[PDB]
């Protein structure tokens, strides 16, 4: 926990931007049609 | 055996000739498709 | 009220089903496996070989440079 | 020596730190009428402007990076270079399109850009980072229209709606924008006062001045709808899949629910389509100048940038050659 806290200070402004943005809007890699790639 | 070598040595130099201008074409077709994919490549490593 | 239940019963779908860890989950998806992410090695040489009855390989090149 | 991104946006400029946040400074732009630089020296002018007094430091030491329109034409991006290194004597440039940042913001290289400015509202296919040019989709149902559509209004309530005046007039039409409109029929609505105390309730209007940009010329659904059409063949599911909006003009109530359902009934039902929600203002503003910001602070573009050495090795082939 103390080292999830230590390595999230000195994360300069655009990564803490990116932190918030990642946690609200996520992705995802795979839409379940991946296969086609193989075709 | 002069008019046959001269015949043939016009025949020779004319499609060699016509051999640079299609090389040539060709060439500047491939640095423009190259620089096309390299600008697409800067690209391709920048989002990357 | 069914379209807005519609509407934040999805949102809720997106919330709950993010808490759990691929698995858990019922409706056990296939194949996840999450696979490396390369990260960088920067400017790389790929040899590639593969069957096409018959076997071909490429060699990429990722930068002009190289 | 902390890299700098400024974004020369139509209508207002968004400046800032490539490691910062947020544009320190965001002002309103004018030389970019039509979306590139209509006024060299006016442009030069404000640029001067920007980092004398809106960020106070000299453009010799730290690394710049600008933002040009994805349609801009060539010749201006080498001015651009030319003016930009010899005036100002940068250390390291380099130039990207707004589309391009605006996927890059959204950590989604692949995707699809609707955007609008001053004059326009643009939909831009970018795969793997690279915009396609004859993909672009180019409309004037900008915000501007819309703004102008509300100020004719008001002139026909005949309220009282030098350059600073007209500014004003521009401000509190975009200002109207935020809180009232939404995209009889609308129900009793809001009562947004002026400055000086004048409202009215504003009532329909609030729903019909929005619907000129899908029905007032080609609508923003249709825009994209057929720039995806002119794009490649087998990578529109990728396109529908990564739907991104960026710019404050794009600040509507339910403007982005609207687009969701024309688009959804507009594509294919089985299409994965799907609209990105950075639907806050601020989100909207800074989309942008963060995918420059982003771009400028990585370690890579250390070797990206054109650096001064490039330039006096070179002159303005540069651009076309170091900015996709």
């Amino acid at each position: 926990l103390e080292e999830l806290a230590d390595f999230m200070e000195q994360l300069t402004p655009i990564e803490k931007y990116a932190l918030n943005y990642l946690e609200l809007f996520h992705t995802s890699i795979e839409q379940e049609k991946e296969r086609n790639s193989e075709d | 055996q002069e008019r046959r070598w001269k015949v043939a040595a016009a025949k020779k130099l004319v499609r060699t000739v016509v051999r640079h201008h299609e090389e040539k074409q060709l060439r500047e077709e491939r640095g423009k498709k190259e620089e096309q994919s390299r600008l697409r490549r800067i690209a391709a490593s920048t989002a990357r | 009220t069914q379209e807005e239940l519609l509407r934040e019963a999805k949102i809720t779908e997106e919330l709950n089903l993010r808490s759990l860890e691929t698995y858990e989950r019922l409706e056990a998806d296939k194949k996840k496996q999450v696979h490396k992410k390369r990260k960088c090695p920067g400017p790389i040489i790929t040899y590639h070989s593969v069957t096409v009855r018959c076997s071909r390989t490429f060699i990429t090149f990722s930068d002009d440079a190289t | 020596v902390g890299a700098l991104v400024f974004d020369i946006g139509s209508y207002t400029v968004r400046a800032g730190y490539a490691g910062e946040d947020c544009p320190k400074v965001d002002f309103p732009t004018s030389p970019l009428k039509n979306g590139m630089v209509e006024d060299w020296d006016s442009f030069q002018a404000i640029l001067d402007h920007t980092y004398k007094m809106h960020v106070k430091s000299e453009a010799s030491l730290h690394p710049v990076l600008m933002s040009e329109a994805p349609w801009n034409t060539r010749a201006k991006r080498e001015k651009l270079t030319e003016l930009m290194f010899e005036h100002y004597n940068i250390p390291a440039f380099f130039l990207c399109k707004t589309a391009v940042l605006t996927a890059f913001a959204n950590g989604r290289s692949t995707g699809l850009i609707l955007d609008s400015g001053a004059t326009h509202t643009t939909a831009i296919p970018v795969h793997d980072g690279y915009v396609l040019q004859q993909g672009i989709v180019k409309s004037p149902l900008a915000g501007d229209f819309i703004t102008m559509q509300c100020r004719e209004l008001f002139q026909e309530m005949n309220i009282e709606l030098r350059s600073w005046h007209n500014y004003m007039c521009n401000c509190v039409i975009q200002d109207f924008q935020a809180s009232v409109l939404q995209v009889a029929a609308q129900m009793p609505t809001v009562h947004y006062e002026f400055p000086n105390g004048y409202n009215c309730d504003f009532g329909a209007e609030r729903l019909k001045i929005p619907e000129g940009l899908f029905d007032p010329m080609l609508g923003v659904s249709h825009v994209v709808t057929t720039s995806v059409g002119m794009c490649d063949i087998d990578i529109r599911p990728g396109l529908y899949g990564s739907v991104i909006v960026a710019g404050g003009n794009t600040l509507i109530q339910s403007f982005t629910d609207r687009l969701n359902r024309e688009l959804s009934q507009k594509t294919p039902p089985s299409m994965r389509l799907k609209l990105i929600a950075n639907n806050t203002t601020v989100e909207r503003r800074f989309s942008s100048w963060i995918g420059g910001s982003i771009l400028a602070s990585l370690g890579t573009f250390q070797q990206m940038w054109i650096s001064k050495q490039e330039y006096e090795e070179g002159g303005k082939q540069c651009v076309e050659r170091k900015c996709p």
